[PDB]
């Protein structure tokens, strides 16, 4: 369970589910998630549109793209081994933590549940390759294999 | 069962190293299906 | 399986000696470790000398611009009367301060349920957590309140915790065998 | 009183309602360790500073 | 039949170390008169099989060695030394277990050219954000530090009422790791009301939930995801 | 600082990250998995002579 | 146990929690605003090297039974898993699961190598067990190295 | 049952010394004999927490 | 046998401010103050001890 406020929360979780769902349960959670929410999907957008009203503003501004792409380059999770069963790598500076699907569970995805089938039914995304030397018209180019 | 029990340690032994001993007597361990016997150590050494 | 008694090893040559102390110290390491409940070591691991220093003991640079706590850690003298003990331990931030001059720093003082233990250093060898070590509850002059959706209760947070939040997680794992 | 005799003015400092910790008093007891059992008061936890 | 009768036996050491291997028990069976009239044969299974060892293979990290030592700035007056993740650990191996970045103590060779850039005209904070003047002595700590609010009268705009703000509205304003996937710390403070009252009814029987002014628009519609 | 440094930045986005959000659901995530498992056997014999 | 008491429980802990869950940056990375900090900060972290070369679980022998030795100041206690107990964890029987065979665990490391190239270079041997009937080896690298002081 | 509620470290320095503690060590003679650290201990003990 | 393993979280995360933002508490502070200066182990020892 995520969301909600631990009584609540606690409660449905204990729940074994032998019944399924009690409704009672589940329903109290559900105010409790309307009492303090999760968040669970969202748009992103690069923090450096905020670096604003401040001294050397712009410098810093640019200084810091220049070091999220250099930190992207370094830190980008393309460059973990693959999770099994469908894992989305994730890296948080030294190590590469696996999220998995659902119907998949243990610390790192390995162990299937029962209905998961879809056996290596897979794909992710390679590294980006170093750019190219600046072509015919100055442009450098660089791609990522799907591999 | 009666468990042993350490008598007091012995006095410092004089200065050539340094030792006590303990005889695990004061309680004797064996009797009436003695029980446990003492702790270790039953002797102690030491630089002086 | 057998007991084995620890044995010291030879003591280390000393350390250079401390300006401070006209103190050296030497360690003994341990040759062998006790196991098994083998009998442990007997006796200090170290012994102290005195000497004649080589060296001086450096003095405190004091605060300068900035406030003094008595204990001699330095604060902005923008937090003095404050209303708020911005000195750790001492509070000397707030001796003889006229509640005339003590402004309403802010609605409330409660921290967040636990926060201290955030504060407190770890072993990682050990697993134990260990004493405090950082000072979770400086506001700098601030009244950060956040609302928790778990208590139903606003708390303060400190000037410098990047953040503090109360989303729940619950985990369930039963076994019959 | 010392401290506080003859004070013109007393600045109190902790105006809310406060507890000590509780049974910390018996912590500032010395303990006979091989007795393992609680001795006279050696220190003093209602000293603030 | 009591299938028991012809214990199982002790189960194989596992296949290999890591990434799923399995192991297998047979039965001492002995065929018999008790084996066959208790049709022992026919439905007792003869052995079983089971995964073991099933989480992948450690990989440790590796640590490439640093790099040189920055041109110091003048105004951290520290000098930067760093060094990269030849392949993060994963699956258990051992961390990186080092500092990745290093700093030293330089003595500088240009001046610093950053001065305070003091805003013309807004209520400069004593934490030094400038901020709408007629904030000050609005009667809202905007500043947090009281600093708008420091020497005031007249509290011209408070709200009619302490709107309680809305749930988990500081989730909102956290940053996010994308490379990570995690909440980092506050970015914007989705406490801040800039003196507007605007508020949300979430639901007749709650009060209004004072919407900050980082947020253009919110719903409160539940939603079977 | 004012000049470029690539550490003293990059810990910028390891304290607050790289990107914000702009838009957002809040919610609840359930998730549940039950696994039953159940064997039995019976045998009776009889023989007489 | 009964619904009330696990939702009461899970209930308190909001009130009562404990650390259960962290990220850890080293302590000498907090030596500061003192005389002589920048040297302090590296014999600190001199310190916590010796630290851990001290109470490194390599220096102990193995535990039977997946028992994980820890070092008890100058005495090596093994802690046993469930129903396993003795002083090597030789008694009783394990329960639940087992991988079987007898993991393997590391030596403690060479003494570095004396800045050979201005480099630090020191080994371990994975011998402390040898990785036998199966058991999983040791995890993790057999050598280090890296700059000199 | 092993319960565990609360988590106590007295400061490493500069410790406050209760009254009674204080004084009965300022009667201790600067010569030694034993009866008078005996009292003493048998007073306050051995160790403190 | 029965195996149950069970966590509540009630704060989400907290993130503490890197080095340079924290605030020492003032008995470590004071620790670290009378930390000898040079490699006297068991100085710093019983400092990671505490």
């Amino acid at each position: 369970i995520r969301g909600g406020r631990s009584e609540y929360g606690a409660a449905l979780a204990w729940e074994k589910g032998s019944s399924g769902l009690e409704e009672k349960t589940f329903s109290e959670w559900l105010e409790s998630v309307k009492e303090n929410p999760a968040v669970i999907d969202f748009e992103l957008a690069p923090i450096v549109d905020l670096v604003r009203n401040i001294p050397c503003a712009v410098t810093k501004r640019n200084n810091l793209r220049k070091a999220l792409q250099e930190y992207a380059a370094k830190f980008d999770p393309c460059q973990c081994a693959p999770c099994p069963n469908n894992g989305r790598p994730t890296l948080s500076g030294t190590e590469c933590l696996c999220v998995c699907q659902s119907g998949t569970y243990g610390e790192n995805c390995e162990k299937q549940s029962p209905d998961y089938k879809s056996n290596a039914v897979d794909g992710q995304w390679g590294c980006w390759s170093s750019w190219s030397t600046c072509d015919a018209t100055y442009k450098r180019s660089r791609t990522r294999e799907c591999n | 069962p009666i468990d042993g029990k350490w008598n007091c340690w012995s006095n410092w032994s004089s200065c050539s190293g340094r030792r006590k001993t303990r005889q695990r007597q004061c309680n004797n361990p064996p009797p009436q299906n003695g029980g446990s016997p003492c702790s270790g150590p039953a002797s102690e050494t030491l630089d002086c | 399986s057998s007991p084995v008694n620890c044995q010291w090893d030879f003591y280390a040559p000393w350390s250079e000696c401390n300006g401070c102390t006209k103190t050296q110290t030497r360690r003994r390491s341990v040759a062998v470790y006790g196991q098994y409940g083998g009998q442990p070591c007997v006796g200090n691991a170290f012994e102290t000398q005195s000497c004649e220093p080589t060296r001086g003991c450096p003095t405190e640079e004091g605060c300068g611009e900035r406030f003094r706590c008595f204990s001699g850690q330095c604060i902005s003298k923008s937090l003095v009367c404050n209303g708020d003990s911005d000195c750790d331990e001492d509070s000397a931030d707030e001796d003889r301060c006229e509640d005339s001059e003590r402004r309403p720093s802010c609605d409330i003082d409660k921290p967040p349920p636990n926060i201290e233990l955030t504060g407190n250093g770890y072993n990682e060898l050990t697993g134990q957590f260990r004493n405090r070590v950082i000072n979770t509850k400086s506001f700098g002059g601030q009244c950060r309140k956040v609302f928790s959706g778990d208590g139903k209760d606003f708390y303060r947070l400190s000037g410098n915790v990047l953040s503090y939040t109360f989303q729940v997680k619950i985990n369930n794992d039963f076994n019959y065998e | 009183q010392s401290d506080e005799a003859n004070c013109r003015r007393i600045y109190k400092k902790c105006q809310h309602e406060m507890d000590q910790y509780w049974g910390i008093g018996s912590l500032a007891s010395g303990i006979n360790l091989f007795t393992n059992s609680f001795e006279g008061p050696v220190l003093d936890h209602r000293y603030y500073a | 039949c009591f299938c028991d009768h012809y214990a199982w036996t002790q189960w194989t050491s596992c296949s290999k170390t890591c990434n799923s291997g399995t192991q297998s028990r047979h039965r001492q069976i002995v065929v018999d008169k008790y084996y066959q009239e208790n049709f022992c044969e026919q439905i007792c299974s003869k052995q079983e099989t089971r995964e073991c060892n099933w989480q992948r293979c450690p990989i440790n990290c590796l640590l490439g060695d640093f790099g040189p030592w920055s041109d110091c700035d003048p105004c951290i007056e520290k000098q930067s030394k760093v060094r990269s993740v030849l392949r993060p650990s994963q699956f258990g191996g051992q961390p990186c277990t080092a500092p990745l970045v290093a700093f030293q103590p330089c003595i500088p060779s240009k001046l610093c050219k950053i001065e305070e850039a003091d805003c013309k005209n807004k209520f400069r904070c004593d934490s030094g954000r400038c901020i709408a003047r007629k904030l000050e002595c609005n009667g809202e700590n905007d500043c947090g530090d009281n600093s708008d609010e420091r020497d005031c009268g007249r509290t011209k705009a408070v709200c009619t009422r302490k709107y309680n703000p809305i749930p988990s509205v500081q989730l909102m304003g956290n940053g996010f790791h994308f490379l990570a996937g995690e909440p980092r710390g506050e970015v914007l403070d989705n406490s801040f009301t800039g003196g507007i009252c605007k508020t949300v009814k979430s639901s007749r029987t709650s009060n209004p939930y004072r919407v900050p002014a980082n947020l253009e628009n919110v719903g409160f519609e539940v939603q079977t995801a | 600082p004012l000049e470029y440094n690539s550490a003293l930045y990059s810990r910028i986005f390891d304290d607050f990250g790289t990107h914000y959000f702009t838009s957002g659901s809040l919610g609840g995530v359930y998730d549940l998995l039950y696994q039953f498992s159940s064997e039995e056997l019976k045998n009776s014999g009889l023989t007489e002579e | 146990g009964n619904k009330r008491r696990y939702s009461a429980w899970a209930e308190s802990v909001t009130n009562l929690p404990q650390v259960i869950k962290q990220k850890l940056t080293p302590l000498y990375e907090l030596v500061k605003e003192v005389p002589c900090a920048s040297v302090k900060k590296l014999y600190l972290k001199w310190a916590l090297e010796e630290y851990l070369d001290e109470f490194d679980p390599c220096h102990c022998r193995p535990c039977q039974n997946g028992g994980l030795a820890t070092v008890e100041g100058t005495h090596c206690l093994c802690h046993c898993k469930p129903y396993t107990f003795g002083a090597a964890c030789e008694q009783g029987v394990l329960v639940g699961n087992q991988a079987g065979g007898v993991d393997g665990g590391w030596s403690c490391w060479s003494s570095w190598s004396p800045c050979v190239q201005g480099k630090k270079t020191r080994s371990r041997e994975c011998n402390n067990p040898p990785p036998s009937g199966g058991g999983r080896s040791c995890v993790g690298e057999t050598t280090e190295s890296t700059q000199c002081e | 049952s092993d319960l565990e509620v609360a988590h106590y470290k007295l400061k490493p320095r500069s410790l406050m010394l209760h009254y009674e503690f204080l004084q009965r060590v300022k009667r201790l003679p600067l010569e030694y004999s034993y009866g008078e650290y005996r009292d003493l201990f048998r007073d306050f003990g051995t160790h403190y927490i | 046998q029965l195996l149950v393993v069970e966590n509540t979280v009630e704060v989400a995360q907290f993130i503490n401010n890197n080095p340079e933002f924290l605030q020492l508490a003032e008995p470590f502070w004071k620790e670290l103050s009378h930390l000898p200066s040079l490699y006297d182990y068991s100085a710093y020892r019983r400092l990671i001890d505490q």
